[PDB]
């Protein structure tokens, strides 16, 4: 149980990368709505991530 | 012409609803779908892909 949640934990810090991508790329693109989705992504993941 | 009900008549409109309707049904199951962030930030990087 303790590895499958530190691959959990591994997991959302891996999709949290995956999201950064985005909102760079968003940044770029210029697109606002993108931006936003990726950093309310990143606040439950980070939750999760703490009480993990 | 009528467009009272009759053999061929009532099943075309039986037919088109469905159509309609089941049409209508996928586009609310895709929308649900583009709604989530990682779909419409796939649309973008294509776009950029495609453009080089």
């Amino acid at each position: 149980a303790q590895k499958r949640s530190e691959k959990q934990y591994n997991d959302a810090q891996n999709e949290i990368n995956k999201w950064q991508r985005n909102a760079q790329l968003a940044l770029q693109k210029g697109d606002e709505n993108l931006a936003r989705q990726a950093l309310e992504r990143k606040k439950t993941y980070t939750d999760t991530s703490a009480a993990l | 012409v009528r467009g009272m009900n009759t053999s061929s008549a009532m099943s075309a409109f039986e037919r088109m609803e469905e159509k309609v309707l089941m049409q209508e049904s996928r586009a609310q199951a895709l929308g649900e779908l583009a709604g989530a962030d990682l779909e419409t930030q796939f649309a973008q990087l294509e776009g950029g892909s495609d453009v080089d």
